[PDB]
């Protein structure tokens, strides 16, 4: 029933955070053994459990959630601490935690002229509810009837990160993967 | 939507886009400076140009805005910021006309030759040659060669551009609805708050006049005492009573009175203390040196420099092919980035100029969390004032002790100290006349006051009353004076100067206060002291939120400027001058003339 975790904690691509990718991954076996020890997360946080129980934990369900912030944006995703990426790009439960990982990937992701892969959601109407997401690229306006193009007050809601090599450590890009447990829904399918 | 929701939005946005592309326009010139190649001044232009062309939109969009409307204090700064669109009025040929006339005048001023009379083969570019000249030479003839010859050039030359500059400046105000030019200049010291933090163009000018008949006795009696020093060099061109001679002064605009240090020293025998072979029998290193700049900020309790700083900072010069603009400066890039670019050679000078540096730096890192539009200092005084005290503890011989280039043995004695304020007057003391005088007659000149016809006239009458200066040969009105300076050619404010040196001096007095430092004021270090450096903190990190006067406020205590502490600073040099000029003469008469 072990399956490695490693393939999706690394890959060549990682989404951005308004299309945040949730995976499941359920009878998958971590020892999280390697949590612990390695320091190749510069934070890793779990608000939900202390973690020195997660070995023997059984899990049912497990999600993680991977997606590419600059490095001032990790604290928003915490409890409460909703912001503005919180607030409209990935909402995270008050009540269920789990734990959180996020590293540096400066060399990786940045270069000299600069990435701008990466998108963010600046403009919303509303509050992302917990766990929802919003893929929609509407033309914008606090007073609906959106205009398309150059008229007064109307923009378009996502914006590029442009993360560059020469920036300081906040502005440099940050990988992180949430996983999330689900307890007791189901059987754990993780022993 | 409400007013301010719409305005809100618009400010959002805006500063999104506006970090994006300066930070594009702010590494092409860190890569121009660092290396300088044809291309690179060609990625430098196209990505400046942008830069301004998205500005002009967004101030355009910002205008139609109602600015009244808003109640927020904090948006109303921002959204008065990019309201301002000063030359946007002007006509579009009218505005060609003005850019043609600005870049004719900075060119005749840079290319200038002013020919040697005796040698018509031996001309003179004023860049390397002329203030050389002007600086060694002790020669009555040759000064004069110099200074006639760099005015009669480029002055008249100057004069028809300047006139016509003047009229289209004031033009535009008025379409601004400024009254003229010059209030459209005095506008930034202009604040508007609630609680009395109201200040206004028209206070400005009334405090300037206040603070200089309080300084008027300490550079009179220090006039005086240059007039005995250059008497020995000069005596049969100078009568005493007489106003000092305008080319004998070491500066080609008679700015600063430092060169004439050599000829007034106190006391020759005694030296004024050296570190720099110390330094290199330490085999200090340009690193070692920025290295124990930032030990300095550590211990008054200021964050210490970052990880990237470190390695992106060109700290020594280049060697092989690269070439490199000389004069140190500090780079807020944008982004996180800070750098500064300088050569350094070990040097006690050297050790002083990192200081200073590191301290501009550290400010910028304070005001970051700022929004963009208010990512700045107070006032233009402000910055600069702020990088000078640091550079002034460094300086003082309990400081280097403690670093140990100084030796434990050595005792400064009284003349040591008379020495080192007296070269510190030459340079804070004299100044203030020339920058006061300079902007006086600018000011008038725009208003109207002064009538064209009458204007190098009133120049040099001024220039008798207030600074005690008189022409050596007698000036025709097609000569432009003023012109030949560069910023006036340039159009610069030269206001920010007065300014800033009241400002320094305050600062300087209350953190010793807090440090409980204990005798004279030059005496005094602010270096570890925590609570010192957390004050200064505080007013570091409000930038431009709230006004100039409550920033100065927190620090010192005062809403307005105070020339008291620069007294205090200089008074043990007051009681000495006084002694010495106590036998001969005390101030100038205007009659007098080299030429009669
Ligand atoms: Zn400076």
């Amino acid at each position: 029933n072990l399956c490695p975790f490693g393939e999706v904690f690394n890959a060549t691509k990682f989404p951005s955070v308004y299309a945040w990718e949730r995976k499941k991954i359920s009878n998958c076996v971590a020892d999280y053994s390697v949590l612990y020890n390695s320091t190749f997360f510069s934070t890793f946080k779990c608000y939900g459990v202390s973690a020195t129980k997660l070995n023997d934990l059984c899990f049912s369900n497990v999600y993680a959630d991977s997606f590419v912030v600059k490095g001032d944006d990790v604290r928003q995703i915490a409890p409460g601490q909703t912001g503005v990426i919180a607030d409209y790009n990935y909402k995270l439960p008050d009540d269920f935690m789990g734990c959180v990982l996020a590293w540096n990937t400066r060399n990786i992701d940045a270069t000299s002229t600069g990435n701008y892969n990466y998108k963010y959601r600046y403009l919303r109407h509303g509050k992302l509810r917990p766990f929802e997401r919003d893929i929609s690229n509407v033309p914008f306006s606090p007073d609906g009837k959106p205009c398309t193009p150059p008229a007064l007050n109307c923009y378009w809601p996502l914006n590029d990160y442009g993360f560059y090599t020469t920036t300081g450590i906040g502005y440099q890009p940050y990988r992180v993967v949430v996983l999330s447990f689900e307890l007791l829904n189901a059987p754990a399918t993780v022993c | 939507q409400s007013t301010e929701d719409l305005v809100n939005t618009f400010l959002e946005k805006f500063n999104y886009e506006a970090e994006e592309l300066s930070y594009q326009s702010s590494l092409a010139s860190w890569d121009y400076n660092t290396n300088i190649s044809d291309e690179n001044v060609q990625k430098m232009n196209n990505a400046g140009a942008k830069w301004s062309a998205f500005y002009e939109e967004q101030s355009k969009l910002a205008k139609t805005y109602p600015l009244e409307e808003i109640q927020d204090s904090t948006v109303k700064r921002q959204l008065r910021a990019l309201q301002h669109s000063g030359s946007s009025v002007l006509s579009a040929d009218k505005n060609q006309r003005l850019n043609t006339i600005l870049n004719s005048m900075s060119t005749i001023y840079s290319t200038g030759k002013a020919c040697n009379p005796s040698n018509p083969q031996e001309c003179l570019l004023l860049e390397p040659g002329l203030d050389d000249i002007m600086e060694n030479s002790k020669d009555y003839n040759e000064r004069l060669w110099a200074w006639e010859g760099w005015r009669s050039e480029v002055g008249k030359q100057l004069r028809p551009l300047y006139e016509e500059y003047v009229a289209l400046k004031n033009e535009m105000a008025r379409a601004n609805n400024y009254e003229d030019y010059g209030d459209y200049w005095r506008g930034d010291y202009e604040e508007e708050w609630e609680n009395g933090y109201n200040y206004s163009r028209n206070q400005l000018i009334d405090d300037v006049e206040h603070t200089f008949t309080q300084i008027m006795p300490l550079y009179q009696h220090l006039h005086a005492y240059v007039r005995t020093k250059l008497m020995d060099t000069y005596p049969s061109y100078i009568s005493p009573t007489g106003c000092l001679p305008a080319h004998l002064l070491g500066d080609m605009w008679g700015r600063f009175w430092t060169n004439l240090y050599p000829l007034t020293v106190p006391f020759g025998q005694k030296p004024n203390i050296d570190v720099t072979n110390a330094m290199v029998n330490q085999s200090w290193d340009a690193r070692k040196i920025f290295k124990e700049a930032e030990k300095f900020f550590v211990s008054v309790g200021l964050p210490n420099m970052t990880q990237g700083f470190w390695e992106n900072s060109m700290l020594t010069e280049p060697s092989d092919s690269r070439k490199v603009v000389c004069h140190p400066t500090a780079w807020d890039l944008g982004k996180g980035d800070f750098r500064i670019k300088m050569c350094t050679k070990v040097t006690m000078d050297d050790f002083l100029t990192a200081h200073h540096e590191m301290g501009h730096i550290q400010y910028d890192m304070a005001y970051a969390a700022q929004p963009f539009l208010l990512r700045n200092g107070a006032n233009e005084g402000f910055h600069e004032a702020v990088g000078e005290i640091m550079s002034l503890s460094a300086a003082t011989p309990n400081h280097l002790k403690n670093i140990g280039l100084l030796p434990p043995s050595f005792f400064e004695d009284s003349e040591t100290e008379i020495n080192f304020l007296l070269k510190q007057a030459l340079t804070i003391v004299g100044t203030l006349p020339f920058t006061y005088m300079l902007e006086k007659w600018r000011w008038m000149v725009f208003k109207g006051e002064i009538p064209k016809d009458q204007w190098m006239k009133t120049w040099w009458e001024m220039k008798r009353n207030i600074v005690g200066v008189v022409e050596p040969v007698p000036h025709d009105e097609t000569y432009c004076d003023p012109a030949s300076l560069f910023h006036v050619a340039n159009d610069y404010s030269f206001i920010r100067y007065y300014t800033r040196t009241i400002y320094q001096f305050q600062f300087q007095e209350a953190l010793c206060q807090i440090a409980k430092h204990e005798g004279p004021l030059h005496k005094c270090d602010i270096s570890n002291s925590s609570e010192a450096g957390q004050k200064l903190l505080e007013m570091l990190k409000l930038g431009k939120s709230k006004p100039w006067t409550y920033a100065l406020e927190i620090v010192v205590g005062a809403k307005n400027m105070d020339v008291r502490p620069l007294l205090n600073y200089f008074e043990p040099l007051f009681t000495w001058l006084k002694e010495q000029n106590r036998n001969s003469f005390v101030g100038w008469n205007t009659d007098w003339s080299p030429y009669a």
